[PDB]
């Protein structure tokens, strides 16, 4: 993975286009994905 | 004259303490702002 650019990834079947940046300060216990109000994707976990 | 300027005083203190306790005068402010952030919500959410 490549950080702090506009890439377009592909996470375990998500795609889309984004700045993928660290987010450390999301805990995330189990969880895969992650969401806002308006049902959009804010944050993924890395599966390597 | 010293009437008069006593009870403006007074009013204007009144008016300060009934704005800084009651919460629900500003209603004709808040409904514009959650009409436009609903409709923007609904917007969005007919992507899905
Ligand atoms: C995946 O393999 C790398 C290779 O060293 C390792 O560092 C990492 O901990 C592994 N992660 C999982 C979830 O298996």
């Amino acid at each position: 993975l490549v950080k702090n650019k506009c890439v377009n990834f592909n996470f375990n079947g998500l795609t889309g286009t984004g700045v993928l940046t660290e987010s450390n300060k999301k805990f995330l216990p189990f969880q895969q994905f992650g969401r806002d109000i308006a049902d959009t994707t804010d944050a993924v976990r890395d599966p390597q | 004259q010293k009437l008069i300027a006593n009870q403006f005083n007074s009013a204007i203190g009144k008016i300060q303490d009934s704005l800084s306790s009651t919460a629900s005068a500003l209603g004709k402010l808040q409904d514009v702002v959650n009409q436009n952030a609903q409709a923007l919500n609904t917007l969005v959410k007919q992507l899905s």
